[PDB]
């Protein structure tokens, strides 16, 4: 019945380890190398997360995951199976960051499909 | 550079020409426009220098 | 009158080189991605070729 917040500080790394494990047993490679269940690990850690019925004690978990990109490239194989399962994502950008706006977030390019649910009256009005 | 930052650069400098290439169009239309009246005006500034150059001095 | 029409005709140059200026740039910066994509079509030829070969 408690409420939980997890953050995963890199599924960067977590899928960096897990190629070089996969290419050690010599499972046949994907693109980048990668193997063809990477996207299934990623999804079956991140769908863990939810908010229980009422009947189940009202507990929920929140997860908050971390992809690290190189010179902005969010079409990667990483960042786009991430993207695909997330409800929302939130956009950093060096450009922001050094221009003195900071914390760097991009409303522009940011989504939340839980918006507005997620808010009091007064925040949403 | 990335592909994406070059993207974003070749659009933003497109965006950029057309904005140019219209305000060079207004100017066109307006520099056209104006020509007429400046060539008009002529008349009357002439009659106004020749009467005062033969009464003033 | 004449100073009026003097800045449309200014203003029509400035456009002009302008719009010149914009299309240079725009060449060079759209033909520098070109260039640059081939790399990436080969590398990923070259991962290809190589995960098939290993095997």
């Amino acid at each position: 019945g408690k409420h939980v917040l997890v953050v995963y500080d890199d599924l960067s790394k977590q899928a960096a380890a897990y190629r070089e494990l996969s290419l050690l047993l010599r499972r046949p490679p994907g693109r980048e190398a990668y193997p063809g269940d990477i996207f299934y690990l990623h999804s079956r850690l991140l769908e863990r997360a939810a908010k229980l019925s009422d009947a189940k004690g009202g507990g929920s978990l929140t997860a908050l995951p971390f992809v690290e990109t190189q010179a902005g490239d969010i079409s990667a194989y990483i960042p786009t199976n991430v993207i695909s399962i997330t409800d929302g994502q939130i956009f950093l950008q060096s450009d922001l960051f050094f221009s003195g706006v900071r914390p760097a977030i991009n409303a522009g390019l940011s989504v939340s499909r839980v918006g507005g649910a997620a808010q009091i009256k007064a925040m949403k009005k | 550079a990335s592909l994406r930052d070059i993207k974003t650069r070749i659009n933003a400098t497109k965006k950029t020409s057309q904005i140019t290439k219209a305000m060079e169009m207004v100017s066109t239309s307006k520099l056209n426009r104006a020509e007429q009246n400046a060539k008009s005006f002529v008349p009357y500034m002439e009659k106004i220098q020749e009467v005062v150059a033969n009464v003033a001095l | 009158l004449d100073a009026k029409a003097s800045e449309h005709a200014a203003r029509m140059t400035a456009m002009k080189n302008a719009t010149d200026n914009a299309n240079e740039l725009i060449r060079t910066l759209t033909l520098s991605y070109n260039r640059a994509r081939q790399a990436a079509i080969t590398q990923e030829i070259t991962e290809i070729v190589a995960g098939a070969n290993a095997l």
